[PDB]
Parts: C-alpha cells; sequence; structure tokens
C-alpha cells in the first residue's frame, strides 16, 4: 500500500 | 453551488439545510496543540543525534535504532490527555448524526478520548492506542499502560513473549498507511456534503490527497492558522480566485473556529457544558 511521504 | 455566501456564515447555514447530511473531518497536529501536543510546523530535536532530523520519523532509520524515537516520546509524554474543543466539536457533530468519518493524521488518541468510536474514525497514520511486537511469528498486542511505563522506565520496550520489539501501532513515513484508510477513502466521498478541514498543512501524502476526493460541489471549510491546501505556484483549494465558489478558509486556532460556528449554529452552550463536563470528569479520574 503506498506509503506515507511530504 | 451550495453555499449562499463563501464565510463561515455561509457554511453554518447550509449545515442547517436540508441537503447537508454528512460531514467528513481531515484533522492534523493543529488541533491538539492546544491539549498541550506540538505539531511540526510552528516556530526541540538535538540531544538524540541523529544523521538527518527527520530520521526520527522515518521507518528505515527506527528500525535500525528504535531508542531516539522512544526517548522522544517520553519527553513528549502528556500528563493528562484532555481533548481540546475542536475535538468535542467532532463529537457534537457524532451525537447529531452529521459525522460520517473523521480522518486523523494524529496518533495521541484523543478523538478516542472525546468519544469518537472506532468506526467513525480512520487514524491514517496509526495510533499509541495499541502496539505490537515486531516480529511477524508473534504480532502480541499490547496497551497503552503497558507501552508508557517502558517509554518512562527508560527502558526499550521488547515482547514478553519473544523478546522482540514492542512498537506503537504509528504510521512512520515511510510505511503504508493502513487499508482501512484506502477502503474509508473508496467509498466515504461518493456521497459527502461537507469537509471540515481542520490543523492541517496538506503536505503528508497520500492523506492531504483527501480534499480532492470530494464531489466538485462539496463545500469545504478550512479551519487553521494558516491558508492551506492551494495548489503551487512552482509544483486544490480555490478560496480567493473569480472561480471560488466552494473553499472557505477561517484563519485563526481550531479552537476558537469551532467556538464561532458551533455559536452559529446554536451550539456554543451545548459545547461549553460537554467541554466543561469532560474536562472536570477527566480531572476527577
Ligand atoms: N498530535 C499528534 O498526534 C501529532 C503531533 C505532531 C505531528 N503529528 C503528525 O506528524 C505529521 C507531520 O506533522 P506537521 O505538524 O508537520 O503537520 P500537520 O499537517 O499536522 O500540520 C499542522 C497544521 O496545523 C496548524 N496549526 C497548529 N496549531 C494550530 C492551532 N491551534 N489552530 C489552528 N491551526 C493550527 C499548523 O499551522 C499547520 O498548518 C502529520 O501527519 C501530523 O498529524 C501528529
Ligand atoms: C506521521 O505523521 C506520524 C509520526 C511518525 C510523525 S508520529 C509524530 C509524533 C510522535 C511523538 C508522540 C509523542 C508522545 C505521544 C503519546 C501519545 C499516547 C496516546
Ligand atoms: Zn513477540
Amino acid at each position: 500500500l503506498p506509503k506515507k511521504y511530504g | 453551488r451550495l453555499l449562499d455566501e463563501l464565510t463561515l456564515e455561509g457554511v453554518a447555514r447550509y449545515m442547517q439545510s436540508e441537503r447537508c447530511r454528512r460531514v467528513i473531518c481531515l484533522v492534523g497536529a493543529g488541533i491538539s496543540t492546544s491539549a498541550g501536543i506540538p505539531d511540526f510546523r510552528s516556530p526541540n530535536l538535538e540531544k538524540y543525534h541523529l544523521p538527518y532530523p527527520e530520521a526520527i520519523f522515518e521507518i528505515s532509520y527506527f528500525k535500525k535504532h528504535p531508542e531516539p524515537f522512544f526517548a522522544l516520546a517520553k519527553e513528549l509524554y502528556p500528563g493528562q490527555f484532555k481533548p481540546t474543543i475542536c475535538h468535542y466539536f467532532m463529537r457534537l457533530l457524532k451525537d447529531k448524526g452529521l459525522l460520517l468519518r473523521c480522518y486523523t493524521q494524529n496518533i495521541d488518541t484523543l478523538e478516542r478520548i472525546a468519544g469518537l468510536e472506532q468506526e467513525d474514525l480512520v487514524e491514517a497514520h496509526g495510533t499509541f492506542y495499541t502496539s505490537h511486537c515486531v516480529s511477524a511469528s508473534c504480532r502480541h498486542e499490547y496497551p497503552l499502560s503497558w507501552m508508557k511505563e517502558k517509554i518512562f522506565s527508560e527502558v526499550t520496550p521488547k515482547c514478553e513473549d519473544c523478546q522482540s520489539l514492542v512498537k506503537p501501532d504509528i504510521v512512520f513515513f515511510g510505511e503504508s498507511l493502513p487499508a482501512r484508510f484506502f477502503s474509508c477513502m473508496q467509498s466515504d466521498f461518493l456521497k459527502v456534503d461537507l469537509l471540515l478541514v481542520m490543523g492541517t498543512s496538506l503536505q503528508v501524502q497520500p492523506f492531504a490527497s483527501l480534499i480532492s476526493k470530494a464531489p466538485l460541489s462539496t463545500p469545504r471549510l478550512l479551519i487553521n492558522k494558516e491558508k492551506a491546501g492551494q495548489s503551487d505556484p512552482f509544483l486544490g483549494m480555490d478560496f480567493d480566485s473569480k472561480k471560488a465558489y466552494r473553499d472557505v478558509a477561517w484563519l485563526g486556532e481550531c479552537d476558537q473556529g469551532c467556538l464561532a460556528l458551533a455559536e452559529l449554529l446554536g451550539w456554543k452552550k451545548e459545547l461549553e457544558d460537554l467541554v466543561r463536563r469532560e474536562h472536570a470528569s477527566i480531572d476527577a479520574q
């Protein structure tokens, strides 16, 4: 699943 | 367009119209600063001697050295967990049958303490409420009282069944968000009537993309110290263009914004009574 970024 | 004017007063009139049945809240660290939990944007992480400052919330580094993160949690662990006026505003939305979902970036459990149930919440970056041993063959679960005690004793938390590390159920930068986040996002925004965005800079992804998932007619109210979510003139919310038609920015403290909106809705006394009663109960406990 998409990863936390930013 | 659904709002009769692009103001808080317009939002409040819309919320008390027959069209406004399902509200989604999108919240971040700004809603908990008045409860004593600091955000990252507003103007203390040198004692940890990290390769680069942001490594303390990255999974690559936590896996190599979990000590700095747990030492930070100890330093930040609050003396009491008292949800804010903003949290209790969302409790009122729940009580009145308006809250479809609260999507939160916060890990501090204050939404639960304020009385939002598991079904009401998408804790998009996980939570400190539960922790798990990291060994895939074990995954033993531990409650906050267990984790707090190991954080305070300055003892890295180890599983009692297998002695592996026990990690709070939070999503570090570089980790996958929970399946529930994507499943809720694929259904909740089909029929949402209002987005209430509070206390977030809309910079962490994929959470920030949630504002783009509502129908194009859905009003979006931002209650935040600074204007957020606008498209970057180099690299969204449209508050000020000649095309603006549905987004409203109320700039100030989340608590004061929620108080002002409550007052327009005729909930000011309800909200004050609720907060005072809940805080008094927490003090008595
Ligand atoms: N309480 C928590 O669980 C907690 C605390 C810090 C950071 N985090 C998480 O870490 C990530 C990065 O954090 P971040 O702080 O850089 O991002 P963020 O998106 O949470 O940013 C917080 C935003 O709230 C605003 N703000 C702060 N106090 C406010 C107040 N009283 N009223 C109104 N607006 C206010 C800030 O100006 C900023 O725009 C996010 O996912 C965040 O939710 C969680
Ligand atoms: C993503 O945004 C989540 C983070 C990896 C950044 S967690 C950010 C805050 C970590 C420190 C928390 C301090 C202790 C809080 C204790 C809460 C117990 C319920
Ligand atoms: Zn284990």
